[PDB]
RNA sequence: CCGGGCACUCUAACGGGACUGCCCGCGAAAGCGGGAGGAAGGAGGGGACGACGUCUGGUCAGCAUGGCCCUUACGGCCUGGGCGACACACGUGCUACAAUGCCCACUACAAAGCGAUGCCACCCGGCAACGGGGAGCUAAUCGCAAAAAGGUGGGCCCAGUUCGGAUUGGGGUCUGCAACCCGACCCCAUGAAGCCGGAAUCGCUAGUAAUCGCGGAUCAGCCAUGCCGCGGUGAAUACG
C-alpha cells in the first residue's frame, strides 16, 4: 500500500439473514474456493444451533463474534538494538476479520467429527466466555494491558 | 488419489482405460 | 472367524476384512462372495456358520496364500539369485529392480539416508 | 546440420523407426517442428518476415 | 404479451423470454429450481426481477447454455433484469442503483510464459 | 443449391476474393445461401526465443484459417454461367461441392 | 538481449509476406522449402541488381512469383536474354508453371536491405567505416526518406577488440506500431572475421 | 511382469548358429553380439558369448535360465 | 430428426463506444475526493512491444566466420553398450499425509484446440491392456471425448484406516527387427513412508491465490508429474 488506502473488497450481505458477515464468514469456512459446501456448512451450522438450542443463531454469530473481536494487540519495532512489543488497539474491519476468522481456526482445532458441527458447535461456546476463539482473543488481548509497560511508544 | 491406479481417479489424473475404468 | 492358515478377520465389513489375508485384496474380496454368494454387506462378527465355512472352504481351496505363499516368492526371488540374471543384482544389492535411477530417490528399496560427505 | 549426419535424407534406414527428422535449414536434430520441416530457431527470425505466411505475432 | 432482455456474464449465454403470469420459470430443459439444485446462489439470479417486487406478475423461459453453472445463474441475472425495461423501461427507481444490469467483464487471465498461470510465478532459491 | 468452400490464411480477402462471387449469377434463377462466416481455426506455437537456454519467453505466433462459403440458391443452370470460371483469388482458396 | 525484428512486429500490418499465398497440412511443409528456392535461385544472382524482395502469389499448380530488382536492366538482357537461361532452369527442379515478374524499384536509397549490402559492399570495398555510414543516412535521408540507421559491428576496420558502431538519423519510431519503417540486414564475409550491419529505414507514416 | 505378445522374439540369425550346433552334437562356445534374443531350451550346455560393451563373457545357459533374455546376463556397469 | 424461419446466442468481417465531454467542490493550471447518465471510464482487464548502455553474461555444440589442430586418421559406416550407474548432498515437481475426505452408482453444464495412415460413433470376445468387424468425417454440422470440481443416494466412522500407493512376486496386451541393461499400459497379489513437516524459505493484490479437469507440442511408442494454452468454481488482505 505505497499509494491507495485500498478500496476494501466491499462485499454484500447474504440470501439468509441479509447481513454481510455471513458470506464473509462462510468465505473463511470456505476452502479451495468451493463456496458451495462452504455456504452449506454455515447454514447447517445453524442446523444444530437451532436443534440443540432455540435462540435464532442470528445474534449468536453476533453476540458471539463481538466477544472474539479484540480491541488490543502487539507489533514490535526495533528502535534501539531490540524488538519491543508495543501495546495498542485495533481497527474495525481487522478487529473484525481477526474475530470472524479466529472462529474457523479454533473451529476446526476441535473434536467434533463432523464439519458443520465443529462450526455450529463453536458458535455455541462462542457467546459464552469459553470459546476456542475467545481464548486466542483473550490470550492475544491480555498480552496487552500487560505490556502496558510500553504503550508510551503508543503510536 | 491420483497416481493410485486401479480406481477412477487413477485413470483420471493418469487418464486411462482398464477394468476399474470402462465405457459406461 | 478364522479363515486362511494363521488368519482371522473380525468385526469389520467382510468384503473388507478378508483383505487381511495374505493372498487377498479388495479384488478377490468380491470374487469370494461370488461363488460363495455370501451376503456381501455384512460383519464377520455376524456371519452364519454355513457361511464362514463356504469362505474358508473356498478361499483355502482355490488359491495359494499365507506362509505357503510368502515362501513361494522368497524361494521365487531366491531364484533370480543362483543364476546370473540382472534382477538378482538388484536383490543381491537391495536396490531398485524394475528400471529406476539410484543417483537420487531410491530410498524406499535402499533404506535410511546413510550420509557421508560428497 | 552436419552432412555426415544429414544422410537421413535416405528415408532408407534399415528399420523404419530410424528417420531422425532433422531441420531443413538449421539441420540440428531436435526441436525440428514437423509442420515447417525446419527448426524452432529459424522459424522465429524466419517467419519474422514472410518465409512463413499465415503467421502473425500471436498476441491476445 | 411478450418482451426480452438478453443478459450474459462471466462466459455464459442466456435467452430470457418473459411474459405475464405468476412464477412458473424454467431453463435449458428442466425448470429453474430443477437444473440448479437449490444452490444458495440461483435464488439471487432471479432477485433482479424482484426490483419493485412482482414475481407473481411476470414469468419466463430461459435457455442459458454455455460455460458453467456459476456463470449460468449469473447470465440469467441480467436478462430477468434487462427484461423489465422492455416492458417497464422506466423500472429503474431502484434498478440501476442495483446494477443487476451491469455486464461484469470479470474474465480469465491467459497463461503467460515463464510463470505457471498468467501470474502464478514459480519457486526460485538462494539469492 | 450449390456450395463453395472459401477457406484461407487472410481474413477479409478470403472475404473479398469471394465477395464478388455473389450477384454475378443471382440474376436469372434465384437467390443465394448467403456469404457465410464460419468459426476460424487457429494454430498457435511457441519456442525458446533464444538459441540456448532461457525459459520464460519463447515468443508467440498464430495462423488463422478463416472460412466462408456463399452458395447460390436455385442457380438454374444459366443462373451459374453468370460467374463461371471467372475470378481473381490468388493466395486464397475456394472449392465447390453441393 | 532486447528488441526484435521491425517488420516482424509488423507483418500482419505495414509489410506483406514474401511467399504471400495459402496451402494446408498435406501441403505448405515444402511449399516453403521450394518457396525458399525461389530465393536460393531467383536471388543467388540478381543481387548485382535487385534481390529486393521476391514475394510469390501462387494459386494452385500455377505460380505468379515476382522477383524485384533496383536494376531492372540486369534481370533481362537482349529483350529477354537472362529472363530465360535459368528463368526456366527455375523450373529445372520445380516447373509447376512458376514464372517471373520484375518491377521498378524506385530508389535503392530507400531500401536499406540494399543500403546494407551497400555498406556491406563498401564494408568490403574497405570504404571509410563510419563515413559511408553517415553518408548512408544522408543518401537515404536525401531520397525523400525520413529515418535511417546503420549498425555495423565486430572488430570494425579489421580492428582487434570487437566493437559495434552506431549512426542513424531523424526518426526511428521502432516501437511505433504503424510507421512504414523498413529494415534489411547485410552480412559481409571478412578477411579478419565477419561483420554485418542492420540499416533501418523509417518512411511515410500512416 | 513380462512381455513379448503373441509370437516370441529371438534374433533369427543366431538360431541357425545354434539349432545346427546341437543338430550334430554340440560345441564349446558361440560368438554373436546379440542379447536381444530369447534364451531357448536346447541352448543347454551350448555356452554362448553375449557382449558387454568391450569384453565378452560365457553363458553356460540352462532351462531355468530360459524365460529370460540373452541380455539379462550382460553386467554393464561396475559397482563397488 | 421434417418443413419452415433470423427476431435469439452464436460465428468472423466492419464500424460504432470513453474525451474528465456533464454538475458540485478546491483550483493559477494540469487535475484529485466526489455524483449523473453509460454495458464499461479516467489508461475498464490482459497482452505483443523491452531505451543510450551494463555485466565483457551464453553457446564457436544449430548455423556462420577471423586461428591453435587433424588426416590412415579425434574425418566416415555399423553392432552392441553408454547418456537411465549409486555412500551420498541440492533444485524443481508429482502424490499424499484424509471426513470441507475417500469409493461406487445415476445424471449434467467448458473453452481452446487436434485427426489419411489419422482421430475412431457402434456391435462383438474380453475383469483388462487390447485384437477382430465395422457408419460417417475430407472435418461450426463426423469425431477425438467423455471433461473434472459439483449434485441426489447410498457404502466408510477416526482406524496407518476402503486414507495413501512407494516396493515387490506372477500373468498379459501394445509399439516396435528389436524394449536384459532400458519402454509405457491392464489385471491379481503385495501393500511400504507419510498422522501436515527444524532453522530457513517461494508465489500471489481478483477472477488473482487455492483447486478440477480438457487440449496440443515433439513422437513408433515413450520413461511428460515437465512445457505452452482453456475454461469450471472463485477468496483472503494491504494500518502504513
Ligand atoms: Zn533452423
Amino acid at each position: 500500500a505505497r499509494r491507495r488506502r485500498a478500496e476494501v473488497r466491499q462485499l454484500q450481505p447474504d440470501l439468509v439473514y441479509g447481513d454481510v458477515l455471513v458470506t464473509a464468514f462462510i468465505n473463511k469456512i470456505m476452502r479451495d474456493g468451493k463456496k458451495n459446501l462452504a455456504a452449506r456448512i454455515f447454514y447447517d451450522a445453524c442446523k444444530i444451533i437451532q436443534e440443540k438450542t432455540g435462540q435464532e443463531p442470528l445474534k449468536v454469530f453476533k453476540q458471539a463474534v463481538e466477544n472474539v473481536k479484540p480491541r488490543m494487540e502487539v507489533r514490535s519495532r526495533r528502535v534501539g538494538g531490540a524488538n519491543y512489543q508495543v501495546p495498542m488497539e485495533v481497527s474495525p474491519r481487522r478487529q473484525q476479520s481477526l474475530a470472524l476468522r479466529w472462529l474457523v481456526q479454533a473451529a476446526n482445532q476441535r473434536p467434533e467429527r463432523r464439519a458443520a458441527v465443529r462450526i455450529a458447535h463453536e458458535l455455541m461456546d462462542a457467546a459464552e466466555g469459553k470459546g476456542g476463539a475467545v481464548k486466542k482473543k483473550e490470550d492475544v488481548e491480555r498480552m496487552a494491558e500487560a505490556n502496558r509497560a510500553y504503550a508510551h511508544y503508543r503510536w | 488419489g491420483k497416481g493410485d491406479r486401479r480406481t477412477r481417479r487413477g485413470k483420471i489424473w493418469r487418464g486411462t482405460y482398464g477394468k476399474y475404468r470402462p465405457r459406461k | 472367524a478364522r479363515i486362511a492358515g494363521v488368519e482371522i478377520p473380525r468385526n469389520k465389513r467382510v468384503d473388507v476384512a478378508l483383505t487381511y489375508i495374505y493372498g487377498i485384496g479388495k479384488a478377490r474380496a468380491k470374487e469370494a462372495l461370488e461363488k460363495t454368494g455370501i451376503n456381501p454387506a455384512t460383519r464377520v462378527k455376524d456371519l452364519t456358520e454355513a457361511e464362514v465355512v463356504r469362505l474358508r472352504e473356498y478361499v483355502e481351496n482355490t488359491w495359494k496364500l499365507e506362509g505357503e505363499l510368502r515362501a513361494e516368492v522368497a524361494a521365487n526371488i531366491k531364484r533370480l539369485m543362483d543364476i546370473g540374471c540382472y534382477r538378482g543384482l538388484r536383490h543381491r544389492r537391495g536396490l531398485p529392480v524394475r528400471g529406476q535411477r539410484t543417483r537420487t530417490n531410491a530410498r524406499t528399496r535402499k533404506g535410511p539416508r546413510k550420509t557421508v560427505a560428497g | 546440420a552436419r552432412k555426415a549426419l544429414i544422410e537421413k535424407a535416405k528415408r532408407t534406414p534399415k528399420f523404419k523407426v530410424r528417420a531422425y527428422t532433422r531441420c531443413v535449414r538449421c539441420g540440428r536434430a531436435r526441436s525440428v517442428y514437423r509442420f515447417f520441416g525446419l527448426c524452432r530457431i529459424c522459424l522465429r527470425e524466419l517467419a519474422h518476415k514472410g518465409q512463413l505466411p499465415g503467421v502473425r505475432k500471436a498476441s491476445w | 404479451e411478450q418482451y426480452y432482455g438478453t443478459g450474459r456474464r462471466k462466459e455464459a449465454v442466456a435467452r430470457v423470454f418473459l411474459r405475464p403470469g405468476n412464477g412458473k420459470v424454467t431453463v435449458n430443459g428442466q425448470d429453474f429450481n430443477e437444473y440448479f439444485q437449490g444452490l444458495v446462489r440461483a435464488v439471487a439470479a432471479l432477485e433482479p426481477l424482484r426490483a419493485v417486487d412482482a414475481l407473481g406478475r411476470f414469468d419466463a423461459y430461459i435457455t442459458v447454455r454455455g460455460g458453467g453453472k456459476s456463470g449460468q445463474i449469473d447470465a440469467i441475472k441480467l436478462g430477468i433484469a434487462r427484461a423489465l425495461v422492455q416492458y417497464n423501461p422506466d423500472y429503474r427507481a431502484k434498478l440501476k442503483p442495483l446494477g443487476f444490469l451491469t455486464r461484469d467483464a470479470r474474465v480469465v487471465e491467459r497463461k503467460k510464459y515463464g510463470k505457471h498461470k498468467a501470474r502464478r510465478a514459480p519457486q526460485y532459491s538462494k539469492r | 443449391k450449390i456450395r463453395i468452400k472459401l477457406r484461407g490464411f487472410d481474413h477479409k480477402t478470403l472475404d473479398a476474393s469471394a465477395q464478388k462471387i455473389v450477384e454475378a449469377a443471382r440474376r436469372s434463377g434465384a437467390q443465394v445461401s448467403g456469404p457465410i462466416p464460419l468459426p476460424t481455426r487457429v494454430r498457435r506455437f511457441t519456442v525458446i526465443r533464444g538459441p540456448f537456454k532461457h525459459k520464460d519467453s519463447r515468443e508467440h505466433f498464430e495462423l488463422r484459417t478463416h472460412n466462408r462459403l456463399v452458395d447460390i440458391i436455385n442457380p438454374n443452370r444459366k443462373t451459374i454461367e453468370q460467374l463461371m470460371t471467372l475470378d481473381l483469388p490468388t493466395g486464397v482458396e475456394i472449392e465447390i461441392k453441393t | 538481449g532486447n528488441k526484435i525484428h521491425p517488420i516482424g512486429f509488423r507483418l500482419g500490418i505495414t509489410r506483406d509476406w514474401e511467399s504471400r499465398w495459402y496451402a494446408g497440412k498435406k501441403q505448405y511443409r515444402h511449399l516453403l522449402l521450394e518457396d525458399q528456392r525461389i530465393r536460393g535461385l531467383l536471388e543467388k544472382e540478381l543481387y548485382s541488381a535487385g534481390l529486393a524482395r521476391v514475394d510469390i502469389e501462387r494459386a494452385a499448380d500455377n505460380v505468379a512469383v515476382t522477383v524485384h530488382v533496383a536494376k531492372p536492366g540486369v534481370v533481362i538482357g537482349r529483350g529477354g536474354e537472362r529472363i530465360r537461361v535459368l528463368r526456366e532452369e527455375l523450373a529445372k527442379l520445380t516447373g509447376k508453371n512458376v514464372a517471373l515478374n520484375v518491377q521498378e524499384v524506385q530508389n535503392p536509397n530507400l531500401s536499406a536491405p540494399l543500403v546494407a549490402q551497400r555498406v556491406a559492399e563498401q564494408i568490403e570495398r574497405r570504404f571509410a567505416v563510419r563515413r559511408a555510414i553517415k553518408q548512408a543516412v544522408q543518401r537515404v535521408m536525401e531520397s525523400g526518406a525520413k529515418g535511417a540507421k546503420v549498425i555495423v559491428s565486430g572488430r570494425i576496420g579489421g580492428a582487434e577488440q570487437a566493437r559495434t558502431e552506431w549512426a542513424a538519423q531523424g526518426r526511428v519510431p521502432l516501437h511505433t506500431l504503424r510507421a512504414n519503417i523498413d529494415y534489411g540486414f547485410a552480412l559481409a564475409r571478412t578477411t579478419y572475421g565477419v561483420l554485418g550491419v542492420k540499416a533501418y529505414i523509417f518512411l511515410g507514416e500512416v | 511382469p513380462r512381455s513379448l505378445k503373441k509370437g516370441v522374439f529371438v534374433d533369427d540369425h543366431l538360431l541357425e548358429k545354434v539349432l545346427e550346433l546341437n543338430a550334430k552334437g554340440e560345441k564349446r562356445l558361440i560368438k554373436t553380439w546379440s542379447r536381444r534374443s530369447t534364451i531357448v531350451p536346447e541352448m543347454v550346455g551350448h555356452t554362448i558369448a553375449v557382449y558387454n560393451g568391450k569384453q565378452h563373457v560365457p553363458v553356460y545357459i540352462t532351462e531355468n535360465m530360459v524365460g529370460h533374455k540373452l541380455g539379462e546376463f550382460a553386467p554393464t556397469r561396475t559397482y563397488r
